[PDB]
């Protein structure tokens, strides 16, 4: 979310 | 800042260090271990002149903000996302306002490394820090 | 005068046997880096890698690093490697790639790759 | 007015079956290394890790780099390690390492197999 | 731009699966010298060369452009020399000396690492 | 001295 990516 | 002394140069390297765990973690989903650090560029006593380093997570981590004190300067946490982490240097007290750094928080293997099986995610990068002795 | 180095070229492969749905038989993952550690997107707009015309979406795009493509096949063909620049009035660079999924004459995986220089200002 | 900083501790893996012939059950590896590499045998002569005492041979002696011994054992002890400098006089320095085998709990859930025990330190000249 | 050059030097190596019987050589190896950033090392270095062991043919290796490496195959560890020539007629050569590094440490391969990285760190400074 |  935001400035906290998953991937 | 008023310069007061001789002003010297310092150079450091700086980043993360990531490990996928394998899975995800069901009780946080968290799925790496990573440490962020700031570490001298030659084997040397970087104590002598840094009186502390901060290390500001996103606001996900219950306290986003870590400071060291004494070496080594890093932080080991865990978690499911890259961000990018504020790193602030603060020299012994001939002088005030820290050095401030950022460095995107790298996790996430590329398919190439991955392919070659290399196990350790590295981001790091040189910086010189300035102020005064 | 300013000089980027850069590395490019493919990692490959081979499956267990040929997969019987598609007759492929190799993955791979053909890739722009720089030489040292360093983040391209502060003056690379996007990267464009032209695969085989046997391939559905044959022009791919990656606009953040890693600026890597991967896929399955069966054999080796020429991609095309177009990198676009956020500076205007800076030509993009073109590089012409061999994917190589067989080993060669002279060496699990399969690395192919080669230094390059891309030149500014 | 030279600081020298080192890291040291160990890695250790269990066995997977506990070996019967001796009763042994993990393979472990002690060392120290600089924090940021360098030619640490320019200024250490040797380094000198003390066993417990159930081993045969419990002094050992690394003189160049990797500055590491490998053992098999069950237990867990405090090896004590002594670097000894070219110069004569500089006094050795002694670091005392709890060999560490056994996993915590919370690392089995993460999804590691080798257990590393690992501290930072800093070797001192007049 | 940046206040020094840092660089960086050393070799990696990696184990072939067994003893290769026509040479008995057991590793490939890169042995180097790099800018730690991504920047031209070319820009003020001439050449670098790598003085190998005897048993090597052509043992004193020149690389006149980037990057600045040299790959072989091996069996046994050994002292390189590097030296490093700049384009400024002013600035003396510099000499290295690396122990090139085939075999992995106890500790790195209790790890998972099944590549060798002996890398070593300096600095220079250009007027 | 010795443990487990």
């Amino acid at each position: 979310s935001g400035r906290k990516a998953q991937g | 800042s008023r310069v007061k002394g001789v002003t010297i140069v310092k150079p450091i390297v700086y980043g993360n260090v990531a490990r996928y765990f394998g899975k995800k973690r069901e009780e946080d989903g968290h799925t790496h271990q990573w440490t962020v650090y700031v570490k001298p560029y030659r084997n040397e006593d970087m104590s002598a002149y840094v009186k502390k380093i901060q290390f500001k997570l996103h606001e996900s981590y219950g306290n986003p903000l870590r400071v060291v004190t004494k070496p080594p300067y890093e932080i080991t946490e865990t978690g499911w996302g890259e961000f990018e982490i504020i790193i602030k240097i603060f020299f012994i007290d001939p002088n005030e306002r820290p050095v401030t750094l950022y460095h995107l928080l790298k996790l996430f293997q590329s398919d190439t490394n991955a392919m070659l099986g290399k196990k350790t995610v590295v981001s790091e990068f040189y910086d010189e820090m300035i102020f005064q002795d």
